[PDB]
């Protein structure tokens, strides 16, 4: 099989079309894709023209978080009664305009000083439910110490989030960055997982971007995909960036990235690992590309 | 750390003199050793700076050319000798050890003196 | 860089010494060395631009430095008996530029 | 086959052999191997007797930088007019004795204080070219606070180097490492890749080892090697630590590590991941050894 | 083979029965696991009911340390004559009750320290130290750390020194100093996790469900296996972990995908 249908058919797998937002942008609550709120999917397709419009963020271990959320296959979220008292909430920025009004991320709560005072936050939130849960938080990185004083009134900003299992603490780096989209500032995004019976405690002397609640996390069948193919209407099972692929012959050549009941890729004319990259990061990329090369070589010898 | 100088002896006008110094207390063998002239009744006058680790020898404007300064790096000692010494050079030559560099790029601060030699008296007779 | 005049004071009092830079330098660090007559010298101090000074090993706590701009100061907290001597200031690294020294005397 | 010629023949793959310098040493510009400046190669072979003679350094995450620079296959370097105004350039170490004079790495600039002051550097070097470029900088860890206040006129040194894509922040720690080559201090070398249209910005309050320009990072078929075999003059393409292997038989037993289109290794009688280690790092080493064990077993059964 | 005997037997492998102890707990000298001091093993079995007994701890890069120590196959430990002068030794906590008296971990000691310990021996040797909530440097690299009804957690770190290498400890406070070195050696040892009771069979192969006869060339019981033994197919000495109780990200997906590939290839080979 060496020909693609030419479209990502929407059946039987439920296909979510990421027209503008990436998975992370929809996860954070980008104003441009509020239609992606609380939706579910069996495959998340990301168009090549994906771009961001809210505050310029950056995610440590971005690939790990993206893979985890993609395999979750569930954007079901719940607001929660966090005790953010003594500080004012709903920080807003010029970039994140929704309905021509200044706003911020939908799923994040940008805490900022109240009456030129930012008391130390020690809040707790137990997981008394029957399911594993996930929280996504962040830390601001002002471009100037004057900006830090303007936002939080205290320059000694530090933050840690701890559970019954382990803890994670980060330090905001006050300093200038290249002005992307008219903002010389950054935001880092982190994630934490709370098992049933565990307790998440947020502790911060300042410079904290709180979550508004939790996302349900499950052993989802779904995965992620990057492609620019239009959405179709056929009924074949396998999905591929070139388009859907029929199961006429167990050996195919269209593309290595595969999902569902599919033939296998051969050089001769569900949730998987990422097989394509746009940047070089060294040993981990080399290993997870060499494993794919080894598998493709072995299955090219098998046929 | 300790810095000591070799005992001097009287010389005659027109002869040559030699002075030896060694500190050896610093654990880097990468330190500078200065040379400062002081006639009695005068102040301290710089004449040169020696890098014991390598062949770097420095000089002042009033001592360039007339005075040659050496240092045996293998034994880690510094020597100072002069040609046709005059009767007016009856004075004390001081060697001062600096802070060992230890691989640092020898910024302004590293050329400061911190320990002085015991001092030796060179006398020239008529 | 430039030298300073000799100083004298009574026993049990306090005295100060000065060493000043040229107009071309303002932030240069100086040192302070002590030389008794008929004796080898002894390094004692280093003084910086920002009103903060550095100390060597074995230097006394009796001496405290200062700086108020393009000039550097030394201050003897207390002086008694036959303690007076000469004091010099190195102010460079390319040349070990001494000012000329200051002589101290009792009265 | 089961036997080797015993030497790494220089054709058709161009062989750059480091008689005494490791690839990272040549990349940093060790005075010991100044002949390796701006050289290009298809395979870089390192003799096991290699050693360092310049300032004793260490690379945080040495493996990925080593692999990236090896796969670059090109040490071409362009001088760049960085705007270091308020600081003194060309700091020269005593250990790196070049031409009977104290010197330092030919591609790194040890910046120190000027007029006994170190202004907070904020320098921009935008990428206006059509290719990806790689910058390499470092942070010097002094042995004592005295050696820090002598160099940078302030104890609290830190550095943040940011691009429009991501940011990197480094804090130096003061403390005497066990002495190597009669030097107690350290040098930590990092790297930052600036895409076309990206902007590189350096914001440091002190304790910086600035870059003197940029390397031309390019995708290529080059690789890295570690062996003691001599250099030959034959024409067999394959390269092995035991020598060279003509492809007379579709399998071989000489060594797992190989370069070029070569017979596969079996138990019975281009660029790739590492297959030999000197230390024990952890889980990642176990995975990268288990993948090779699996491949060896599967090709043994397939033969 | 499509079934398991149902019990692990300590022949010919020297199976160590960790009835209540995680490998790391016995590594730290848990008072409850004082029978495992200086012990050597071929395979370390961890019961599902394994539990720490005393002062809480967390280990950054837990998997790497666990795999390294398990593959070492030796708990031999030598009381080094470290120079802990100017500090108070033998810190104790309420949680670590040993013999009806307050105690602490046996292999660690709860204390401007700058103290060395050169590896004058000819074998590679390992140290384990703590940080209570600090730089430890070797000639190869430097490691820097900034710090059960007990809010404060201990973090366990480890450093490996080759022969002819100086290990240096350099800290102000919060240091849980080591008491000596473990004799790390290369070997065929491994670690497993199972609840199978201990028996007295002689079959070499082992599996968390129990021992497995080597007669049939293929097996379907469980993917986790130790020793030269049958292999897993879909139909009916030390390697990576194949069972997870958490979700981590790219590395976990990679090590799940490699095993999936191995299974999908060995099932096709059969
Ligand atoms: C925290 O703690 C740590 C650990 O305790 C501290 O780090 C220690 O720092 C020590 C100094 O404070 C340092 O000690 C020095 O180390 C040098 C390295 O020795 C090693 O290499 C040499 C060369 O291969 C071997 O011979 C030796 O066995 C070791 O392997 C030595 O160079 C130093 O010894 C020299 O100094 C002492 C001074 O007391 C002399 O007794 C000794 O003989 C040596 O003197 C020669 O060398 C120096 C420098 O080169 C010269 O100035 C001197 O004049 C001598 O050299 C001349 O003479 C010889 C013989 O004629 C001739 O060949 C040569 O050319 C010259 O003419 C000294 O031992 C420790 O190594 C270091 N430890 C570690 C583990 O890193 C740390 O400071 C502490 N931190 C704080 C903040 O306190
Ligand atoms: C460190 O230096 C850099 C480079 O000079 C500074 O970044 C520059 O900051 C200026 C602030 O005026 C930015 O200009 C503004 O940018 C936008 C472009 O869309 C526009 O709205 C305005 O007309 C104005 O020109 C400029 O783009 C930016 N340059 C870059 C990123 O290359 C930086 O602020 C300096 N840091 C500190 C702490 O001073
Ligand atoms: C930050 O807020 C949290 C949540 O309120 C505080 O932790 C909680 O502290 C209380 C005591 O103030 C603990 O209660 C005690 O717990 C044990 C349970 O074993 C029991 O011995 C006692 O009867 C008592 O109830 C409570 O457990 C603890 N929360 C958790 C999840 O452990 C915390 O102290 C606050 N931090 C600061 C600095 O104030
Ligand atoms: C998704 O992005 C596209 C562009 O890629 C947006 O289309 C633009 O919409 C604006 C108004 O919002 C128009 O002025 C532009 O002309 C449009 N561009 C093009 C190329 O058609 C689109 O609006 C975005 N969608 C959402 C929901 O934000
Ligand atoms: C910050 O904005 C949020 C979002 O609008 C506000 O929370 C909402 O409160 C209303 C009224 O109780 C609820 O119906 C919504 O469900 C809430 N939404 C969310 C996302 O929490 C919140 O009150 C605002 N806080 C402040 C201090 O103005
Ligand atoms: C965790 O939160 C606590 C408060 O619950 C913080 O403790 C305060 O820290 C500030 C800043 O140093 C002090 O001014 C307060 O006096 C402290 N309060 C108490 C009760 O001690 C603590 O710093 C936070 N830790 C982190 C890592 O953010
Ligand atoms: C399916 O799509 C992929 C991705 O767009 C195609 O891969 C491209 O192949 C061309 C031709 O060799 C390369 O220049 C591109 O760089 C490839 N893209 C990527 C992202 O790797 C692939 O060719 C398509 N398959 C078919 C059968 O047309
Ligand atoms: C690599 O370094 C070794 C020493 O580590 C050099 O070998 C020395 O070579 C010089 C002449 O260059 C001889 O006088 C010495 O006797 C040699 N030393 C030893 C221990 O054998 C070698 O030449 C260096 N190679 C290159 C290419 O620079
Ligand atoms: C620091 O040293 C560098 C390297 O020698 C000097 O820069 C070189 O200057 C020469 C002479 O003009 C040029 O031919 C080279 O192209 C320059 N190289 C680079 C990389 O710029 C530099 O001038 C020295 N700086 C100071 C302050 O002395
Ligand atoms: C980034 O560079 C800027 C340059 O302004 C630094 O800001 C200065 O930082 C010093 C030291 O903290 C303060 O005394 C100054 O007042 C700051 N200047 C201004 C205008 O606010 C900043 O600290 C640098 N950041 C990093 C991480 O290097
Ligand atoms: C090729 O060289 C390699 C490396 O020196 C040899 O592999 C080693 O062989 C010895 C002897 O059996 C083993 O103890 C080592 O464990 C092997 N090392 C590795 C990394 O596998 C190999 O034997 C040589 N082959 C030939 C044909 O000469
Ligand atoms: C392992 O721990 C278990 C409990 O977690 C211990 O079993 C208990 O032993 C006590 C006496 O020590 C009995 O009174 C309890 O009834 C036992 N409980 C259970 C559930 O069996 C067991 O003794 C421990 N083993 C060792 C060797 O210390
Ligand atoms: C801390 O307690 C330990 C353990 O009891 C003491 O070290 C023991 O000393 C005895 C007597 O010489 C030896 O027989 C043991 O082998 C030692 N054990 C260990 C683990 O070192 C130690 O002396 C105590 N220290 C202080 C300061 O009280
Ligand atoms: C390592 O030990 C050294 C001393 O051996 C510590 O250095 C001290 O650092 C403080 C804080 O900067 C200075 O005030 C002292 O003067 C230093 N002491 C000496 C003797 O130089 C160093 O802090 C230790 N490292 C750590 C991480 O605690
Ligand atoms: C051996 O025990 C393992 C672990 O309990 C069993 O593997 C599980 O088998 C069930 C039923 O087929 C599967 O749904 C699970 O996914 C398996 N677990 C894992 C972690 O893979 C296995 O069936 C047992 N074998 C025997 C013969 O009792
Ligand atoms: C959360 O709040 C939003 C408004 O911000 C509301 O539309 C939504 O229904 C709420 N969700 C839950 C689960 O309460
Ligand atoms: C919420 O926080 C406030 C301010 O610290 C505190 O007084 C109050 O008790 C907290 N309430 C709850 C329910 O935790
Ligand atoms: C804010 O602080 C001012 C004094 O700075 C005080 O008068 C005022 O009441 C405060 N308001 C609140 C809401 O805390
Ligand atoms: C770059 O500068 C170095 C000295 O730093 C010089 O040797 C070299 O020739 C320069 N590059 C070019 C292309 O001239
Ligand atoms: C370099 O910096 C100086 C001082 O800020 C400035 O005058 C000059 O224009 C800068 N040059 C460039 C090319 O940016
Ligand atoms: C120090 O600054 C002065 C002006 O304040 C300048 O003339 C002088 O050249 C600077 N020093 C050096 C070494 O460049
Ligand atoms: C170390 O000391 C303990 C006592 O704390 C002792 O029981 C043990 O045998 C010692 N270890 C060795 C190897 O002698
Ligand atoms: C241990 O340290 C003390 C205190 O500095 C010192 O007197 C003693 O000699 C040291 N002993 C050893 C064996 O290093």
């Amino acid at each position: 099989q060496n020909s693609s249908i030419g479209e990502i058919c929407d059946s039987p797998h439920q296909i979510l079309d990421g027209e503008n937002c990436t998975l992370i942008d929809a996860l954070l609550g980008d104003p441009q894709c509020d239609g992606f709120q609380n939706k579910k999917w069996d495959l998340f397709v990301e168009r090549s023209k994906a771009y961001s419009n809210c505050y310029p963020y950056d995610v440590p271990d971005y690939a790990s978080l993206r893979s985890l959320v993609a395999s979750s296959g569930t954007l079901e979220f719940k607001n929660e009664s966090f005790n953010w008292t003594g500080v004012t909430q709903n920080g807003t920025s010029s970039a994140c305009i929704r309905g021509s009004s200044s706003s911020f991320f939908s799923r994040l709560n940008w805490l900022t000083h109240l009456n030129y005072t930012y008391p130390a936050l020690n809040v707790t939130m137990p997981n008394n439910e029957q399911f594993d849960k996930l929280y996504i938080w962040g830390v601001h990185h002002p471009g100037t110490d004057k900006d830090q004083i303007f936002l939080y009134a205290q320059s000694s900003g530090r933050i840690t989030v701890s559970t019954k299992r382990s803890q994670q603490a980060v330090i905001p780096n006050i300093g200038s960055r290249p002005r992307i989209r008219d903002i010389p500032s950054r935001i880092s995004i982190y994630w934490t997982i709370v098992k049933p019976g565990d307790i998440l405690l947020i502790n911060s002397t300042g410079n904290l971007i709180a979550p508004r609640g939790y996302f349900k996390i499950r052993s989802g069948k779904s995965s992620i995909m990057r492609s620019d193919a239009p959405i179709g209407k056929c009924k074949s099972e396998c999905i591929t960036p070139n388009g859907s692929i029929p199961n006429d012959k167990p050996f195919q050549n269209v593309n290595r990235i595969t999902y569902g009941a599919c033939p296998r890729y051969v050089k001769q004319s569900f949730h998987q690992i990422e097989k394509e990259f746009s940047e070089v990061e060294g040993r981990i990329q080399d290993l997870e590309k060499y494993v794919e090369d080894t598998k493709i070589d072995l299955w090219s010898y098998n046929a | 750390v300790q810095v000591m100088q070799s005992g001097a002896e009287a010389r005659m006008t027109g002869a040559t003199v030699k002075i030896s110094c060694k500190a050896s207390g610093y654990t880097f063998s990468d330190y500078f050793l200065h040379w400062v002239k002081q006639a009695p009744g005068k102040g301290l006058e710089w004449m040169g700076l020696v890098d014991v680790d390598n062949g770097e020898v420095r000089y002042a404007e009033k001592f360039q050319g007339r005075v040659t300064i050496t240092a045996d790096t293998s034994t880690e000692t510094a020597y100072l000798e002069m040609t046709t010494v005059t009767s007016g050079d009856t004075a004390v030559y001081y060697c001062a050890s600096t802070t060992p560099r230890g691989g640092n790029p020898s910024v302004y601060n590293y050329f400061f003196v911190d320990v002085w030699g015991k001092g030796t008296t060179v006398t020239v007779s008529s | 860089l430039t030298q300073s005049s000799s100083a004298s004071a009574s026993l049990g009092s306090s005295v100060k010494l000065t060493c000043t830079l040229s107009s071309g330098h303002d932030n240069y660090i100086i040192a302070w060395h002590q030389q008794q007559p008929g004796k080898a010298p002894r390094y004692l101090m280093q003084v910086g631009a920002g009103g903060t000074y550095n100390k060597g090993s074995g230097v006394p706590h009796r001496f405290s430095g200062s700086s108020s701009g393009a000039d550097r100061y030394l201050t003897i907290s207390n002086l008694q008996s036959d303690d007076e001597a000469d004091y010099y200031c190195e102010t460079w690294d390319s040349k070990t530029v001494f000012g000329g020294g200051t002589t101290l005397t009792v009265l």
